[PDB]
């Protein structure tokens, strides 16, 4: 009864998962997006800083 | 973690003296050693310093070349060879634990010191004492002749307090950082030079001598030191 | 009967899943940032290496202070790097030398790791002695540790090769949660940047989030088509990406419960070891099988650059909290320090 | 007369960078550690010198046909040029005794591997002992025997007409060294022909038995290069001194003198480019 | 190292770069020995003398001035190919092989032909070891070998019944330059020890032919 058992657990757990509130896709890659430009200028591996702040010269 | 001290005591002017630190409680070969000697109603000196493994060694010019210190790692031991004592050699001596790498807080552990008698960055503590009562806001200034902030952005400043009858504890490492065990109610300030510890909520316990040194070089200095009092 | 009418149930359950997530794919996320500019050419040069490590890099984990990193290699020992003047901190030696994960606590008070002993070992870097010492072993995992990753001081969150993910209580060395639902060994896993959820992913090709608190799986992410090694969460929490053994970086949503961009190449064909975001989250690194590192751009699924450093497999790679540089960990024995210049 | 010049300056050319990259890819890697890489840079540095300092400064010898650096600096020159052949010949020795303790003593061998102070023991053992051979000889023959029969203009051993010193010194420096190199060459073919025997005793077994005549041919070269660059001028010394430049035809002795320095040219190519770790270097420098 | 706290840390980053050398020469003269088989094959008992020092079991010994350090991989019940590239460094495999067990022979013939043509061994040796070889010539008589091989038409002697399992397994070597070192032993036999250090010796000769550029 090892199957059974698991088949119930399984069931139950897709109920979940089924359940929960779906944004639209649009609606989260521009989240991605907008946060990607907010914090640009504050990432120095996509724009580097001046050699004078660099702790790695 | 213990540092006891032992070898000191009388002795006559022109002769030689063997001081021992045993270290028991910690890894003894991990840390660098300093002895700090403190003379009678004056404030600390620092006499040499071993680092781990043996490969660096320093000492006060006042003791160059009369003093030698060593270690023996595998009995957790300091020494201290001392030859030609004069009467300006009549000092407690303290044994200093000191480790070092990046964040460490050297002059952590001070030893109970022992006891001898015979038969350069500037560092000025103007203010010799400072009546203080409970409860009340404290600062404390230290002045350095030259600059403690170095290039990679540490100020090399420490502040100690030894209370009557004890040891040297460390308050504040590297001009800001608290000491572990130590209440947050110290804190360190400074800039370039001009250095201040404000105690907020004084306690009977900070009743006691504070001593400003600088670490940026060789040798050592000490401050004067300020008395607290009630 | 009874068993055959529940796995039909399943099916249907799976079906309206799918049909829901299909319902919310309104638009592509390459549709989104078409009109967007590409980030260019990423160049980074290598800044620091760290040599001292006499066998293949498996982990390696930057602390909070952005300066030391601990590295774990298969010649026993745990390094810790002080990546400004490459100073060895310390030298950690681990019991077993079969470590495949390691990790820094935020505290810096703190080091983790564990491989094949199936023991998590927590290491004091803070004693009165002066020395480093194993604060706590975490048993109760029967297979190899893939994963660990610490919440504070007391918790950390561990992946196994026994299917399992689990929560522990460092001062009681008890796992307080057990995270069951994959059905092959979970490799990575990464912490949401608030610490309430973390995402693992597992050999079953799938990538579940989970709840600390409550214990249970959120929501599943397949997609991939071999085994996910890698997995890491997008700056804001609100994504991640994950690395597989087919040659493909998948970025899936929480909220849209889908993937949204993928990030393969036809010249690539290796597996993928590492994936790590830069501080604002607009490149996406990877390490790779081929010996080299990819820079993607994670909006619109370019690759930016490449990292071309080591004669062996990048085995893991990290960024700093304040994006200042990348590190990379390999089987050569040497972890390099990347950043760009203007 | 133009044409020596030029191959005159390709043996300048291939020795030079030719033991430069032995250098560079020892330099480069941090994994060329062990003491056989130790004794290959030292094979290398040995050579390098010969063809950077006394080749190009022996150019003018020949073209001029008069040594005008004057006589101290012929006396440098002459230690210097003795002292790295010697060397380049002591180093070939160590290399081949490093070779047949692999095989013969295999564990032994392993254990000390990478025992770097033992790597460079033995490389100064080399130099110490290859000055002891010919650097007292050079500079104090002229104060001892008295005055100097070398004519102005030329650069010369004192001993390049003596017959009793040259062939004590040639069996120190070539003789007993050629013998080692083949003695200890012989025993890595019989060690490797015994072991196979055993095994034996499929296609694997194709493929060890081929493995095995491969190293055979490598080690007959081996031997054979060492002794066809050093042999003749070494014989041509013994021989010449005898009858005093009488009997050997002067051009003789400058192409057996030029054989030695081909041999600085041939070592590149022999012992580092045909070794397994040393061949990656070279292909991860380029 | 312009400071004087920076030039004691950096003191102390030397002392550790040279405890990290000495303890990689000492590895270093260490054999490690990956151990592998079926289920029950007799990898638990392959040597005497050895001690052990869920996870990998880890069994060291000293035997004529060599250290070989045996690791058990049969307690990890998780996925083979993510984590047996830990051991692509392995000196030799030792494959332990059951010939009194016909239900797993076959099993035996896959988990070596993985191991044998992985990617990560493609250079490493392989120790095949054929325990219980005297209740093999025991349950011969009764038990023909045919059983578990249909395609086997030889003679039905232990002799020749042995030699054909043992060709069997080296028939999965598709790589030349591997080599396979064979071995019948007994539940008695007392001399597996010898068994291993004979094969590692020939391997480091190998090894060191490499090492010296002979080959
Ligand atoms: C890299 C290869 C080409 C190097 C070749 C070296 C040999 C073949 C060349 C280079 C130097 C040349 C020698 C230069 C000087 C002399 C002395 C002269 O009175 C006879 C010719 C003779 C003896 C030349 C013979 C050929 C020679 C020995
Ligand atoms: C005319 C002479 C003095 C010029 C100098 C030649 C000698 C002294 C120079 C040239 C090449 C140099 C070597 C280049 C590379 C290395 C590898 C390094 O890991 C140790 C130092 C070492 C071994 C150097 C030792 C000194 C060296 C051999
Ligand atoms: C073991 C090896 C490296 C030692 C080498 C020592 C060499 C470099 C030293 C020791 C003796 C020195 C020689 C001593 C005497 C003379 C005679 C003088 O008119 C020219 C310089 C000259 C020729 C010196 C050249 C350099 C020299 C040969
Ligand atoms: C012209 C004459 C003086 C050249 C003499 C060459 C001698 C002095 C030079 C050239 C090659 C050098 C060696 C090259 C490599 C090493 C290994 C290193 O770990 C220790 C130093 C050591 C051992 C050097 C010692 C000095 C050395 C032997
Ligand atoms: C007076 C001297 C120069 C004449 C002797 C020349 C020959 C016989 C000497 C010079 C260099 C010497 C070698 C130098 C180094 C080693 C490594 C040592 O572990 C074994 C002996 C060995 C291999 C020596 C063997 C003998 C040797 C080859
Ligand atoms: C013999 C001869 C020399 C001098 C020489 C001959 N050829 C080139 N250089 C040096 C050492 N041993």
């Amino acid at each position: 009864t090892a199957s059974i058992a698991q088949a119930r657990k399984l069931v139950e757990q897709l109920k979940m998962e089924a359940n929960i509130d779906r944004i639209k896709v649009s609606k989260a890659a521009a989240d991605l997006m907008a946060y990607c430009e907010a914090h640009a200028k504050e990432d120095p591996l996509l724009t580097p800083v001046p050699a004078s702040e660099n702790p790695f010269r | 973690v213990q540092l006891v001290e032992s070898g000191g005591g009388l002795v006559q002017p022109g002769g030689s003296r063997k001081l021992s630190c045993s270290a028991s409680g910690f890894a003894f070969s991990s840390f660098g050693m300093h002895w700090v000697r403190q003379a009678p109603e004056k404030g600390l000196e620092w006499v040499a310093y071993i680092s781990s493994g043996s490969g660096t060694i320093y000492y006060a010019d006042t003791v160059k070349g009369r003093f030698t210190i060593s270690r023996d790692d595998p009995k957790n031991t300091l020494f201290l060879q001392m030859t030609s004592l004069r009467s300006e050699d009549t000092a407690m001596y303290y044994c200093v634990r000191s480790i070092y790498y990046y964040g460490s807080s050297p002059f952590d552990f001070w030893g109970q010191g022992t006891t001898l008698t015979v038969s350069d960055i500037v560092m000025t503590q103007a203010t010799s004492s400072v009546p203080v009562t409970p409860g009340e806001s404290v600062s404390i200034s230290c002045r350095s002749s030259k600059s403690l902030l170095h290039s990679n952005g540490n100020t090399y400043l420490y502040w100690f307090l030894q209370r009557p009858g004890q040891s040297p504890q460390l308050l504040i490492y590297r001009m800001s950082n608290l000491a572990s065990g130590v209440p947050d109610r110290f804190s360190g300030s400074g800039s370039g030079t001009a250095f201040t510890l404000t105690i907020s909520r004084l306690e009977a316990e900070d009743v006691g001598v504070y001593y400003c040194m600088q670490h940026l070089e060789y040798p050592l200095t000490f401050g004067a030191g300020t008395k607290l009092e009630l | 009967s009874e068993l055959d009418q529940l796995r039909q149930e399943a099916e249907q359950l799976k079906n309206q899943i799918r049909d829901a997530r299909k319902a919310c794919a309104d638009a592509t996320l390459s549709q989104i940032t078409n009109n967007i500019d590409p980030v260019g050419r990423i160049q980074m040069r290598t800044r620091r290496t760290l040599r001292g490590h006499l066998a293949k890099i498996y982990a390696m984990h930057w602390g909070t202070d952005s300066r030391l990193l601990v590295s774990a290699s298969q010649d026993g020992k745990l390094i810790i790097w002080d990546s400004y003047t490459t100073n060895k901190v310390h030298a950690i030696p681990l019991r077993s030398s079969w470590v495949m994960t390691c990790a820094y606590a935020p505290s810096g008070n703190y080091v983790a790791c564990g491989g094949l002993d199936n023991i998590c070992s927590i290491y004091n870097l803070k004693t009165r002695e002066g020395n480093v010492r194993v604060s706590r072993e975490l048993a109760g995992h029967t297979g190899y540790l893939s994963c660990c990753r610490f919440l504070d001081d007391n918790q950390i969150v561990t992946s196994s090769g026994d299917t399992t993910c689990a929560l522990w209580d460092i001062e009681t060395g008890q796992q307080t949660t057990t995270f069951t639902g994959h059905t092959g060994d979970v490799m990575s896993l990464s912490l949401a940047p608030d610490t309430r959820l973390f995402v693992s992913g597992a050999c079953d090709a799938s990538a579940k989030l989970w709840d600390v608190r409550e214990g249970m799986c959120r929501q599943t992410f397949t997609g991939h088509e071999s085994d996910i090694n890698a997995i890491c969460f997008f700056p804001n929490g609100n994504a991640f990406a994950t690395g597989s053994d087919d040659a493909t970086c998948r970025l899936f949503d929480l909220r849209a419960d889908q993937e949204l961009m993928t990030y393969s190449h036809d010249n690539i064909i290796c597996g993928i070891t590492s994936v790590s975001f830069s501080k604002s989250g607009r490149l996406l690194l990877a390490g790779y099988d081929d010996f080299n590192c990819n820079v993607w751009d994670a909006l619109k699924a370019d690759r930016a650059g490449v990292l071309a450093g080591h004669d062996n497999r990048v085995s893991c790679l990290g960024v700093t909290d304040d994006g200042m540089a990348v590190a990379t960990g390999s089987w050569d024995s040497f972890l390099k320090i990347w950043n760009g210049s203007s | 007369t133009a044409v020596l010049a030029a191959l005159m300056a390709l043996l300048i050319v291939a020795t030079v960078l030719g033991n430069a990259l032995v250098m560079l890819a020892f330099v480069a890697d941090s994994s060329l550690r062990t003491q056989n890489n130790f004794f290959l840079l030292n094979l290398a540095i040995s050579d390098f010198l010969v063809g950077a300092f006394c080749i190009p400064l022996y150019v003018p010898y020949v073209l001029t046909g008069r040594w005008t650096f004057g006589r101290g600096l012929c006396k440098l020159w002459l230690v210097v040029d003795y002292l790295l052949c010697t060397s380049s010949a002591f180093n070939i020795v160590l290399i081949s005794y490093d070779r047949f303790l692999s095989v013969t003593r295999a564990v032994s061998y392993r254990a000390q591997q990478g025992d770097t102070r033992r790597a460079v023991r033995k490389m100064l053992l080399v130099w110490v002992l290859a000055f002891l051979l010919y650097g007292p000889a050079i500079l104090s023959w002229e104060y001892l025997s008295g005055g100097s029969s070398i004519p102005e203009g030329h650069c010369y051993a004192e001993f390049f007409y003596n017959w009793y010193f040259l062939i004590t010194a040639s069996t120190l420096e070539f003789f007993t060294p050629f013998l080692s190199v083949t003695f200890f060459n012989l025993s890595i073919y019989l060690n490797i022909q015994r072991r196979t025997r055993l095994r034996l005793d499929s296609f694997t077994q194709r493929f060890r038995l081929s493995r095995d005549r491969k190293v055979a041919k490598s080690l007959a070269v081996i031997v054979s290069i060492f002794g066809l660059c050093w042999a003749p001028y070494t014989l041509l010394m013994i021989i010449r001194a005898a009858c005093h430049g009488h009997c050997v035809p002067d051009y003789w002795y400058e192409t057996s003198f030029w054989l030695l320095w081909a041999n600085s040219a041939v070592n590149p190519v022999l012992y580092p480019l045909c070794h397994h770790s040393f061949r990656r270097a070279f292909t991860k420098l380029l | 190292t312009l400071s004087a706290e920076e030039r004691a840390a950096l003191e102390r980053s030397k002392a550790i770069e040279k405890n990290l050398k000495e303890d990689g020469i000492s590895a270093a003269k260490d054999v490690k020995l990956l151990l592998l088989g079926a289920d029950n094959s007799g990898k638990s008992t392959i040597v005497k003398q050895m001690k052990i020092i869920t996870g990998i079991v880890e069994t060291h010994f000293t035997f004529k001035n060599l250290h070989f350090r045996l690791f058990d991989v049969g307690g990890q019940r998780s996925e083979r190919k993510k984590w047996i590239h830990c051991f692509e460094d392995v000196t030799a495999i030792i494959f332990c092989v059951d010939l009194s067990d016909y239900n797993r022979m076959h099993e035996s013939l896959m988990l070596f032909d993985s191991i044998c043509n992985n990617k990560f061994f493609i250079d490493t040796s392989i120790i095949l070891f054929l325990n219980k070889k005297d209740l093999f010539g025991e349950k011969i008589k009764k038990s023909p070998l045919t059983i578990c091989f249909p395609e086997y038409t030889g003679p039905n002697t232990y002799e020749d019944a042995a030699a054909y399992i043992q060709a069997q397994f080296e028939s999965k070597n598709r790589s030349p330059n591997k080599e396979i070192y064979c071995h019948m032993t007994c539940a008695t036999d007392t001399n597996n020890a010898q068994v291993i250090f004979d094969a590692v010796t020939d391997i480091i000769i190998a090894n060191n032919l490499r090492g010296c550029g002979l080959y």
